[PDB]
C-alpha cells in the first residue's frame, strides 16, 4: 500500500537540482523521458545476479519514492553505461544513478570502504597510494622511487585539501581535520 | 608525439610494471611520455562522481590544468583515468556553467581551465594515429597464444562523446593484440563488465566477483590462454579476484592476466623480470612456457 | 541590455522551421525578429548592412538546405554574397560573429531552436554593436 | 495616405497567455497611419471576420494588419475576408506573434509583449509600401498526374478516372500493387491482401480515363498549379508488351540468378522475370545488369516479344494537379546491432516474414529458418524496432507494428497452432475499428503471448542456430533469457529511397519523421505548400491500408477541384523591369533557373524582360541587379528597407 | 560631371524648367560587346593581371567593373580606354549603396555555369581590399559609412 | 485539439465562416432530415426547418435580449457546468451568428420583445418542411460521450469532483462557463493533484464496449499540458493501459508531455474511486504494474477519459437512410479496406466520427474522401 503521504512530489526534481549544474541540467532531466521500457533492466549485468532493476530505479524517482535514495539496490550498479547506450528515450540512465547516489551521500547512506577510499585522496592525494614495496618494487624495475604525483608533492597536497573544503566535501564525508579520522 | 602520461593509482604504486611495459613500449613507436609532476588521483568516477559529482570534475580538471600548463594533450593506459579526464575535459568545453564553477574553485588554488587539453586512450591513440602496422613492425618475439581480449566499459562507451566506433562489436584491440602473433578469440557476452566499476568491487565485492567468474568461463571456454586488458581496475579484479574466487566460490583457474602495454612489452623483445610478473596474484609463468 | 537581433526567413523552409518549433513549443531567446521573404535568394548584402546602420546587433539568415531551394538555386546566390559579406564586415570593423546564416528546413525546429539559443549567446558575449552611436555623434 | 487597422489576436490563451494582447492594441494605435486598432480571441472566426471587414467599410481602411499565428497557415483565409469588403488581398499584412513569439518565450512574457509589439510596428511599417496586385487568373489543364502505383495512388487514378477526368500513374516497378502486394493477408479481416487488391489493380488497367506507365519515372517537372509540364520516362523492359502474354518460359530456361527484390532477399528470381504471378501489367522484363544476352530466352518466346535494342522514350505531358504516393519503405535494423540482424541467420525483419508466410513467396508459404530450413518451433516477436527510439533518429510510431505483428502470429498459429509465439513489445497499439477486438482474439483465441519488455539483445547459440532473448518482464520486475528457433524483428516504416528525388521534382518539404509535408494536419491534410501538389498514402506519414485508401479518395477530391473549376488564382509577386532604370548590365539573366529574364531591344536600346509566365517569384534577380530596375512585388527593398526600420523605430 | 551635364542642370533652372538626370545604369552608353546569354564571370583579376580583350565586357572577363552599379551620363570613357569602371558617377535613383549592390552583382554571377558547384570562398580569398573595390567614391553615402 | 495544440476556433471557425456563405452550399441549420425515400441519383427528402421563433433575415446576433430574459436554463453545449437563457447562441463564434428560443422554457412573457431593435422575435413561427431531390447523401453525424455513471466503482455522478473529460473542455475552454479556469464542482476551488483515468468505457466487456476509442489517451495528455501551462504547479497523473499515439507526432507528443511537461503516468486500470466526504478530494485505488504494488494516492479533481459512443440519434438516422451497424455499434462501412467511406447501400456515404471512433485528422480526410466517392 502506498499512499501519498509516503511519497515526495518534488524527488525528481531534486534529482534534477542536485545534478546541475554537473553534470547538467539538460543531462539529468533526462529521467522525465523514460518510458519505462525495461531495456536498461535487460541490458543491466548486475540485474542478473540481484533483486537490482534498473528501470525501478527511474520508476521510484518519478514516482516519489524517497526509500530509493536508502537503497542498496543503486550502489550495485558499475557504471557500464550500457543501459545508456541503449535507451531509446535518451535517458542519461548512468548519469541519473550516480546523481542519485549524490543525494544519497547526503542523506548519509555511504559505505565505509567508500569513505575510507575518498579519505586517501584527501589525504594522500591517491586511491592506492603508495606503501613500503612500492618503493622496493619501482626501484627493481627501473623507474623512479617515487613517482611523480601529488602524493609526494605537498604544494598539490595542499591545493586538493583547499578544493576540499571550499567544496564541503570533507563535511560530507564527515572528517575531522585536527583528529584525521572520519565521524 | 609529446603526450603528458597520466600514470593514476594502481598502475604506478601496485601494478609498476605496467608503467615500465608502457614507457619502453610507447618510446619504440615514437612517443615523448612527459613528465606529469603533481598529478593525483583522477579522481576514480566510482567513488567521487557517486559521492560529489562537483568535487569530481574539480578535481579531474585540476590535473587537466597541469597538462595545460605545460601546453600538451593528456595519454593514459587507463579505462577509469580515460573516462574521467575524458569527460571532465568534454563537461567544461560544452557546458559553461560547470566551467564556471570549477574555475570560480580553482581561483583559490591560482588555476584556471581554458579547455585546450585532450585526453586519449593509448590504445585509441595506437590504432588512430600511430597505426597498427608500426606494432607488427617491432615484434621481436611473436607471441602465438591464445587472447581473451576484455575492452572494459569506460574505453568506449559512452559512445555518444567518445566517438571511438561501435561498443557492440569493437576492431580496436583485436586488431592490436593480433598483430603481435596472438589470436583474439571470441568468449560469449564479450563485451560485458568486469564488475569491478562504479565501486562495486569496494562495498559489493561478492557481486563482482561473481561478473568476474563469468567473463573467466567463457574465456576459458573459448580456448584462451590469458586475458589482455587495458585498465589496472580490471587487472585487478581479474588478478587479485582469482584469489578471493578460490578462497571464497571455491573455484581456481590459474588464469594468467595481463595489460595491453604488458603484452606489447613481451612481444617487443622485454625482459619479464622487468614487467613484475612475479608481484601478480595469479602467476603468469604457465602463460611463459608457451612463449 | 538584452541584444537586438534580426532574422531573415526563407518562407518554404527556415520560415516554416521557426514555425514548427513553435507548434513544438521549443522555446529559445527573445531577441530575434524574423522578416519573411520568398527565397533567401532575397537577401543581399544591402538589407544586412541596412540592418547594422538601425542598430542590430546580430544578424541572421535561414534558408533551404544546399540543393532543396524550392526556387532550385536562390540559396547558392545568397551562398555566394554572405562569403563576401562576411570578409566586409571585418573590414568595416565588425566582427564575423554579428552575423550567422544557416540551412533549416521547414521540419528543423529543433535545429532552429538550437540555431538561436548559440546565437543570442555568441551576440550577448561579444555586447552591443556600438556602430549607431558613433553615426549619431 | 494609408489608413491601416490592426488585429491583435489571443487565439484564446495561445497567445493571451504569455502577450499581453491589450497593451499591444494600445501600443499600434501609437504608430503612424494607424487609425483602428483591436484584439479579439479569435481573429479568424465569425466575430473576428466581421469586426474587419465592418471597420474596413465604417473607417475606410485601406491596409489591414493582423498580430495572430504564421501567415503559412491563415494568410488566404484574411485575405479573402478583406476582399470582401472591398480591401485588395495585397494590402493587407500578417504578423507572426504566436508561432514566431508566444509559443517560444512563454516564460518571458514582458519580453514576448515587447517583442510582439516590434513585429505589428515592424508588419505595420510594410504595409505603408504595400501595393494593391491583380491575382493571375490561370486555366487548368484538366488532366492529373498520379505518381506510385500503391493501394493509395491506384485509389486516387480510380476516383479521379470515374468522375471522368483524364489521369496519369506512374509507376516504377515493373507493376502496380507495391507493397500491398507483397503482404499475405491483412489486418483486421486477416483478407488476403493480393486477393483483394487484384481487381482494383485490374480495373486501374484497363480505365478509358486512366493512362498507365508502369517501369516509369517522372524525371522532371515544370509549371505551376493548373499549368504542370511533366516528363516521363519510360524504362525500356527489352520485351515488346504488345507482343508479350506473360506465359513466363524464358524464366525457366534463363540460367543467370538475380536475387529478388520482391522477396526481400529471401529468393531467387531470373535475369527475365515478373514480380509477382498476379502482377499487372502481366508482362515480363529483363534486368541488363545480370543479364548476360545468351539468347536461350528468346528461343522459347513464341510471339517475338524480346527486344535487346530497345530505347527507353520520354513522353512529355501536361497536366494540371500532382498526387504523390511513392508509399513508403522498412527500416533497416542493421544498425540496432545487439538484435544481431545481418549477423545471425535466423534474425528476419516483419516484411521478410511476410514473404516467408506468403503462399506465392520463395518458401511456398513456409515459415523457416535460414540457416538450416527448418520449421521454428518457437517464435520471438520484437516490437518498435527502428520506432519511438531516438538511437536511430526515429522518435516515431510506425502504427502498423503491433497490429501486424499479432496479424503474422495468427498465420503462424493457423498453419501450425503448436508454435510458441511471444510478443515483446511496450503498447499495443490497436485503435482501429476492430483492432482491440482483434488483439483479445489474438490472445483468447490464438494463445499469443505479450511479454511487456523491450528486449535489451538477442545472443545466437552459435553451435544451435537458436537465438536467446535478453529482456525484463515489467509486469513481473523480473529478468528473462527465453530461447527461440527464430526472432522476428518488427521494422518500422521509413520514406522510400526515391523520396529525395521526388521531393526536388515536386518541391514538397518533409516533416521531422522524414515523411512528406501536408500543409495542414488538420486544416488540408493530403495537400501541401505547394499548391497543385498533394499527397496520399504512407509517403505522408507511417499508416495502415484502410486509411491510405481514404487519403487517396482524399486527394482525389481535393485534386479535383482546381480541375472542375478550369481557372485558378496564382500570386502576381512576380519581377518586373523598370526599362527606365534598366541599363542591360546582363546580370540578371543567368540567375533565373527557369529563364524568366532575358535581353530584349527596346526603343533602339537593349533593355532586360522578365516573362511573367517563367517567373515563380523567388527574388534572386531583384536582388542581384545592381541598378535597382529590377524589383519583385510584395517584396520590393523599399518594403524591407522599411520593415528592418520597423524593429527599430516608426516610420 | 561632365561639362556638358552641367550646363543642362543649369540650363533647366535659368529657364524655369526642373533638371532630370539620367537613370540607367553605364552598360547602355558603353560600346563594349555583351554575351546574349548574359554575364558569367570565372575567376577575379586585378587590373594588372593579364591584357583585356578590347571588344568584350570587361566584368565578363573577370575584371571588377562597376558601369553595372554605376549611373550612365559621362560616356564611359574608362572602359572605352581599356580599364574597368570605378563607379565615379555614382549609384542609380533607386539605388541607395553602392558597394552594397555591386557586390550583390559580382557574387550573383560569379561561377554562374557552375553555380551550384563553384566554391563561394574564391571571392572573398581573391579580393584582398573589399572597401577600396566597391565604396571608392561613396563610403560616406553607404549605410555603414565607417570602420569602428 | 492536439498534436499542434492549435486553437479548435483555428481550424474549425474559418470553415464554419465558408460553409455559411458558400455559393453552392445551401446551409440549414436547426433542422432535421424527418424522410428519405428512394435510390441512387433519385433520392426525395424532406428536411424539418425547426423553428427558432427568430427571424433569421431580422436578427443582427447582438444578444442584448438575453441578459433581459429571466429564466435561466442549462446549457447543454456546456455539458450542464454553464447555464443559459431561453433566448440564445451556443457559444460566442456560433455559426449562423442568430439567437433561438426554447419554448419549452419560455414563458411568453414578452420582456425581450421590447429590446429587440430589428422586431425579430415572432412567437407565431411555423417550422417548415422543405422538398429537396438530392442524388448522394453523406452521413456525418458524428458522436457522442460515454455516459461514465454505470462504471459505479468510479463515481461519476455521486462525487461532485469526478468529472468527464469533455466536461473538462468546457472547463478549460477560454469561451467557457469558468472562463477557462479547471475549478472543482464542491467548492470552486483549483485543483492542485488532477488523476486521469483511461478507458473509462472503452476496451471494457462489463459495459459492453470491447473497442478502443482512439483519442482518449491523446486528449488525455493533451489536457494535462493546458493545466501544466495555466498552472504549472498542479501534480498531474495518467492512469492508463497502453499509450495509443500512434499517427505523425502522435508519440513525440507523448514524450513531450512527460519530458517537457512533468505529467507522470502509472501503468494500472484504477480499481475504484473513493471520495473524502469531509474535503471533496479523491482518493484512487490502483495497481502500479510497473512496481508490482497498490497505490492509494489523492487528488482533487478525478477526470473520466470517457469512450465514444454513436450519438442519440444515430438510431432514428440509421432507419431514415437505410445503413447497418458494426459489432461497435457505430456505422458499417462498405469495406474494411478498401470502401471505406462507402456503404453497402448504393449512393450512402459515411464521413466522420459516426463511422467509428477517430481524430479531427482522420475526419477531415474522410469528409474529403467521401466527398471524392460521392
Ligand atoms: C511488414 C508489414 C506488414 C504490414 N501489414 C499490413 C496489414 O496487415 N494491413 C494493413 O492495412 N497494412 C499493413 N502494412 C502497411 C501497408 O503496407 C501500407 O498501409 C500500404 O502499403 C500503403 O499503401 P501505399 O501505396 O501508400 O504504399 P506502397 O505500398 O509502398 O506503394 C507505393 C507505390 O509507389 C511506387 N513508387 C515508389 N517510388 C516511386 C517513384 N519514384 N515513382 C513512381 N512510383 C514509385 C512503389 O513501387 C509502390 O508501388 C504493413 C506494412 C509492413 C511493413
Ligand atoms: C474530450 C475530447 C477531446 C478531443 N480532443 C481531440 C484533439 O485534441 N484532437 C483531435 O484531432 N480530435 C479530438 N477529439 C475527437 C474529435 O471530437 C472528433 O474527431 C471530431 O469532433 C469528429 O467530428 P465529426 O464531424 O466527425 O463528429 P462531430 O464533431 O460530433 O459532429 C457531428 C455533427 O452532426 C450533427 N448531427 C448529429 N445528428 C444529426 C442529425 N440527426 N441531423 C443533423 N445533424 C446532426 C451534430 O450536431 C454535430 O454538429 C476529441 C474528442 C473528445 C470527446
Ligand atoms: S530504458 Fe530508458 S526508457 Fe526503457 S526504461 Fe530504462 S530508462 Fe525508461
Ligand atoms: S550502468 Fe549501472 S545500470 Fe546501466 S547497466 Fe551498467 S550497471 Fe546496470
Ligand atoms: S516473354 Fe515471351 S516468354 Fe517470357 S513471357 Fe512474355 S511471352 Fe512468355
Ligand atoms: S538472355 Fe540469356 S540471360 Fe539475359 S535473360 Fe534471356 S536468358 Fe537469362
Ligand atoms: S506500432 Fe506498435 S510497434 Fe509499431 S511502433 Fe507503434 S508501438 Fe512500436
Ligand atoms: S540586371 Fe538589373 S540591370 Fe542588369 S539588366 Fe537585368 S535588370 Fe536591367
Ligand atoms: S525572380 Fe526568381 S524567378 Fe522571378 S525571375 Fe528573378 S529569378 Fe527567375
Ligand atoms: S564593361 Fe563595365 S561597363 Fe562596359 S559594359 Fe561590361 S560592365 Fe557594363
Ligand atoms: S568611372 Fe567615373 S567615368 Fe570612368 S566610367 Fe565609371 S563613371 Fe564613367
Ligand atoms: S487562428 Fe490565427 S486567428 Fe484564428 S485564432 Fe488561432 S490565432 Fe487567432
Ligand atoms: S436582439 Fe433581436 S436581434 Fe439582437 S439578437 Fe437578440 S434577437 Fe437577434
Ligand atoms: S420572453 Fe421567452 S424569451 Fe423573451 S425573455 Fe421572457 S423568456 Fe427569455
Ligand atoms: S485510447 Fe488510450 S485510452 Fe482511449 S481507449 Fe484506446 S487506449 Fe483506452
Ligand atoms: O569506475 S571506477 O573508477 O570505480 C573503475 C575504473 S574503470
Ligand atoms: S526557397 Fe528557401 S532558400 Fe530558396
Amino acid at each position: 500500500m502506498i499512499y501519498s503521504s509516503d511519497l515526495n512530489k518534488n524527488l525528481a526534481s531534486q534529482i534534477i537540482e542536485a545534478g546541475t549544474p554537473i553534470p547538467g541540467d539538460d543531462v539529468v532531466s533526462s529521467l522525465k523521458a523514460c518510458y519505462q521500457c525495461g531495456t536498461c533492466t535487460g541490458s543491466c549485468p548486475s540485474g542478473r545476479r540481484t533483486s537490482y532493476r534498473t528501470r525501478k530505479v527511474i520508476r521510484k524517482a518519478l514516482l516519489g519514492m524517497d526509500d530509493v535514495l536508502d537503497s542498496d539496490d543503486i550502489w550495485k550498479c558499475t557504471t557500464c553505461y550500457t543501459c545508456y547506450e541503449r535507451c531509446p528515450r535518451d535517458v542519461k540512465v548512468t548519469e541519473i544513478i550516480k546523481t542519485i547516489r549524490n543525494l544519497a551521500a547526503q542523506k548519509g547512506n555511504m559505505a565505509k570502504a567508500h569513505k575510507m577510499t575518498a579519505m586517501y585522496v584527501l589525504k594522500y592525494g591517491h586511491a592506492v597510494p603508495a606503501n613500503k614495496n612500492t618503493a622496493e618494487l619501482r626501484k627493481s624495475i627501473g623507474l623512479s622511487e617515487k613517482a611523480p604525483i601529488a602524493q609526494f608533492s605537498e604544494k598539490d597536497l595542499n591545493e586538493m585539501n583547499t578544493l576540499i573544503k571550499e567544496l564541503g566535501f570533507d563535511e560530507l564525508i564527515g572528517f575531522d581535520w585536527e583528529k584525521g579520522a572520519l565521524k | 608525439m609529446k603526450y603528458a602520461f597520466f600514470l593514476g593509482c594502481i598502475m604506478p604504486n601496485r601494478y609498476a610494471g605496467v608503467e615500465a611495459a608502457t614507457r619502453t613500449v610507447m618510446e619504440k613507436l615514437g612517443v615523448e611520455l612527459v613528465d606529469m609532476t603533481g598529478a593525483s588521483c583522477c579522481p576514480a568516477p566510482g567513488v567521487f562522481g557517486s559521492f560529489d559529482q562537483k568535487t569530481w570534475l574539480t578535481l579531474a580538471a585540476r590535473n587537466l590544468c597541469i597538462a595545460e600548463e605545460m601546453g600538451v594533450d593528456i595519454v593514459t593506459v587507463c579505462n577509469g583515468c580515460y573516462g574521467s579526464l575524458f569527460e571532465a575535459a568534454h563537461l567544461l568545453h560544452d557546458n559553461k556553467e560547470a566551467l564556471n564553477f570549477v574555475n570560480e574553485k580553482l581561483d583559490k588554488v591560482g588555476k584556471e581551465y581554458k579547455g585546450n587539453v585532450k585526453v586519449r586512450h593509448f590504445a585509441e591513440l595506437i590504432y588512430n594515429d600511430i597505426g597498427v602496422d608500426k606494432i607488427a613492425e617491432k615484434v621481436e618475439r611473436p607471441l602465438n597464444i591464445n587472447v581473451g581480449v576484455h575492452y572494459g566499459c569506460h574505453f568506449l562507451k559512452p559512445t555518444d562523446v567518445k566517438h571511438l566506433g561501435s561498443a557492440e562489436r569493437p576492431v580496436m584491440l583485436d586488431e592490436i593484440v593480433e598483430a603481435t602473433g596472438a589470436k583474439s578469440v571470441p568468449y560469449a557476452d564479450k563485451m560485458m563488465c568486469c564488475g569491478a566499476g562504479g565501486g562495486v568491487r569496494a562495498r559489493e565485492l561478492e557481486l563482482s566477483l561473481d561478473m568476474t567468474n563469468e567473463k573467466i568461463e567463457n574465456m576459458i571456454k573459448a580456448g584462451a590462454d590469458c586475458t589482455v586488458n587495458v585498465c589496472p581496475f580490471c587487472h585487478l579484479q581479474f588478478d587479485r579476484g582469482q584469489i578471493e574466487i578460490k578462497e571464497k566460490f571455491g573455484k581456481e583457474y590459474n588464469f594468467p592476466v595481463l595489460h595491453l602495454s604488458q603484452l606489447l612489452g613481451l612481444a617487443m623483445g622485454m625482459d619479464p623480470k622487468d614487467l613484475a610478473l612475479s608481484v601478480h596474484q595469479i602467476s603468469v609463468d604457465p602463460l611463459l612456457k608457451k612463449i | 541590455w538584452e541584444p537586438k537581433i534580426i532574422g531573415f526567413c526563407c518562407n518554404w523552409c527556415t520560415y516554416g522551421g521557426a514555425d514548427t518549433a513553435g507548434v513544438g513549443r521549443m522555446q529559445y531567446p527573445p531577441s530575434i525578429r524574423i522578416i519573411r521573404v520568398m527565397c533567401s535568394g532575397r537577401i543581399e548584402p544591402s538589407l544586412i548592412l541596412k540592418a547594422f546602420k538601425e542598430g542590430a546587433d546580430g544578424v541572421f539568415v535561414g534558408g533551404c538546405h544546399l540543393g532543396d531551394c524550392h526556387y532550385d538555386s536562390g540559396n547558392y546566390k545568397w551562398q555566394r554574397r554572405v562569403m563576401m559579406l562576411y570578409e566586409l564586415l571585418e573590414e568595416l570593423g565588425i566582427e564575423k560573429e554579428r552575423l550567422n546564416h544557416e540551412w533549416i528546413s521547414a521540419s528543423e525546429g529543433e535545429k532552429f531552436q538550437n540555431t538561436m539559443k548559440d546565437f543570442y549567446n555568441k551576440i550577448e558575449a561579444l555586447g552591443p554593436c556600438k556602430l549607431k552611436e558613433e553615426l549619431d555623434k | 495616405e494609408p489608413r491601416i487597422g490592426v488585429y491583435v489576436c489571443h487565439c484564446g490563451v495561445n497567445i493571451g497567455g504569455t502577450v499581453d494582447c491589450p497593451d499591444v492594441t494600445e501600443f499600434a494605435k501609437t504608430l503612424k497611419n494607424v487609425v483602428v486598432a483591436r484584439d479579439y480571441k479569435y481573429m479568424c472566426a465569425d466575430p473576428g471576420q466581421e469586426m474587419i471587414k465592418k471597420d474596413i467599410k465604417e473607417h475606410n481602411l485601406n491596409r489591414v494588419v493582423v498580430a495572430a499565428c504564421s501567415p503559412r497557415l491563415h494568410e488566404p483565409t484574411f485575405r479573402r475576408c478583406v476582399a470582401e469588403a472591398g480591401l485588395n488581398p495585397f494590402l493587407f499584412e500578417f504578423a507572426n506573434i504566436r508561432e514566431h513569439c508566444s509559443w517560444v518565450h512563454m516564460h518571458e512574457k514582458e519580453k514576448a509583449t515587447e517583442k510582439a509589439k516590434d513585429l505589428v510596428r515592424m508588419a505595420v511599417a510594410k504595409a505603408r509600401l504595400l501595393e494593391p496586385l491583380e491575382f493571375i487568373k490561370v486555366g487548368v489543364t484538366q488532366r492529373a498526374l498520379v505518381i506510385g502505383g500503391g493501394v493509395a495512388g491506384i485509389q486516387t487514378a480510380l476516383d479521379l478516372g470515374d468522375m471522368g477526368f483524364e489521369t496519369i500513374l506512374v509507376e516504377k516497378t515493373p507493376s502496380v500493387g507495391g507493397r500491398m502486394a507483397q503482404l499475405d493477408k491483412t489486418f483486421p479481416t486477416n483478407d488476403c491482401s493480393i486477393c483483394i487488391l487484384a481487381p482494383k489493380m485490374v480495373d486501374v488497367a484497363k480505365h478509358p480515363n486512366v493512362k498507365l506507365y508502369a517501369y516509369s519515372e517522372v524525371v522532371d517537372v515544370q509549371g505551376y498549379v493548373g499549368n504542370f509540364k511533366v516528363k516521363i520516362m519510360k524504362k525500356a523492359r527489352y520485351i515488346d508488351e504488345t507482343k508479350c502474354t506473360g506465359c513466363g518460359q524464358c524464366s525457366e530456361v534463363c540460367p543467370i540468378d538475380v536475387p529478388n527484390e520482391f522477396d526481400m532477399g529471401i529468393g531467387m528470381r531470373k535475369a527475365i522475370y515478373k514480380p509477382f504471378p498476379q502482377a499487372v501489367p502481366a508482362k515480363y522484363t529483363i534486368d541488363k545488369e545480370h543479364c548476360i544476352e545468351c539468347g536461350l530466352c528468346a528461343k522459347v518466346c513464341g510471339p517475338n516479344a524480346i527486344d535487346f535494342d530497345q530505347e527507353p522514350e520520354i513522353i512529355e505531358a501536361e497536366v494540371g494537379t500532382i498526387i504523390c504516393a511513392i508509399g513508403y519503405d522498412a527500416f533497416d535494423p542493421t544498425v540496432r546491432e545487439e538484435y544481431g540482424y545481418g549477423v545471425y541467420d535466423n534474425v528476419v525483419t516483419a516484411l521478410e516474414l511476410e514473404r516467408m508466410i506468403n503462399a506465392s513467396g520463395p518458401t511456398g508459404g513456409k515459415v523457416i529458418r535460414l540457416s538450416d530450413g527448418q520449421k521454428p518451433k518457437r517464435i520471438a516477436f520484437i516490437q518498435c524496432v527502428g520506432s519511438r527510439d531516438a538511437k536511430v533518429g526515429n522518435k516515431y510510431c510506425s502504427n502498423v507494428c503491433c497490429m501486424y505483428a499479432m496479424k503474422n502470429s495468427q498465420l503462424i498459429k493457423e498453419k501450425s497452432p503448436d508454435t510458441e509465439i511471444d510478443i515483446y513489445y511496450m503498447d499495443i497499439r490497436a485503435f482501429s475499428k476492430g483492432y482491440e477486438e482483434f488483439y483479445e482474439r489474438s490472445a483468447k483465441q490464438y494463445g499469443i503471448k505479450f511479454m511487456r519488455g523491450r528486449p535489451s539483445q538477442v545472443i545466437e547459440d552459435p553451435e544451435t542456430g537458436n537465438l536467446v532473448v535478453r529482456a525484463e518482464d515489467t509486469l513481473l520486475g523480473e529478468i528473462l533469457e527465453k530461447e527461440y528457433d527464430l526472432v522476428v524483428l518488427s521494422v518500422g516504416m521509413v520514406p522510400t529511397k526515391s523520396a529525395d528525388e521526388v521531393q526536388k521534382i515536386l518541391g514538397i518539404s518533409r516533416t521531422p519523421d522524414q515523411f512528406f509535408m501536408e500543409a495542414h494536419p488538420k486544416l488540408r491534410p493530403v495537400d501541401t505548400a505547394t499548391d497543385g501538389v498533394y499527397l496520399a498514402g504512407a509517403c505522408q506519414g507511417p499508416k495502415d491500408i484502410p486509411a491510405s485508401v481514404a487519403q487517396g479518395s482524399a486527394a482525389a477530391s481535393r485534386a479535383a477541384i482546381p480541375l472542375a473549376k478550369g481557372e485558378v488564382e496564382v500570386e502576381p509577386i512576380i519581377a518586373s523591369v523598370d526599362a527606365e532604370i534598366c541599363g542591360g548590365c546582363g546580370v540578371c539573366v543567368k540567375q533565373c533557373p527557369y529563364g524568366a529574364p532575358r535581353l530584349v531591344e527596346k526603343d533602339g536600346k537593349v533593355v532586360a524582360e522578365v516573362i511573367s509566365a517563367l517567373c515563380k517569384g523567388c527574388g534572386t534577380c531583384p536582388a542581384g541587379c545592381p541598378s535597382g530596375a529590377l524589383e519583385q512585388d510584395h517584396f520590393k527593398t523599399i518594403q524591407l528597407f522599411k520593415q528592418i526600420e520597423g524593429m527599430f523605430r516608426d516610420t | 560631371p561632365n561639362p556638358e551635364m552641367i550646363a543642362e542642370v543649369v540650363k533647366a533652372l535659368l529657364e524655369g524648367k526642373e533638371p532630370e538626370l539620367p537613370k540607367k545604369n553605364l552598360c547602355e552608353e558603353c560600346a563594349r560587346k555583351k554575351s546574349e546569354e548574359g554575364v558569367a564571370i570565372e575567376t577575379i583579376k586585378r587590373n594588372y593581371e593579364g591584357n583585356p580583350d578590347p571588344e568584350k565586357c570587361l566584368l565578363e572577363q573577370g575584371y571588377i567593373c562597376l558601369g553595372i552599379a554605376t549611373r550612365e551620363g559621362c560616356g564611359a570613357p574608362c572602359p572605352s580606354s581599356g580599364v574597368p569602371c570605378s563607379g565615379c558617377s555614382g549609384p542609380t535613383d533607386a539605388v541607395v549603396d553602392q558597394g552594397a549592390k555591386m557586390i550583390s552583382a559580382l557574387c550573383s554571377d560569379f561561377g554562374i555555369d557552375n553555380d551550384r558547384d563553384v566554391d563561394p570562398m574564391i571571392l572573398p580569398k581573391s579580393i584582398k581590399d573589399k572597401i577600396g573595390s566597391f565604396y571608392k567614391f561613396t563610403l560616406p553615402s553607404a549605410f555603414v559609412p565607417i570602420r569602428l
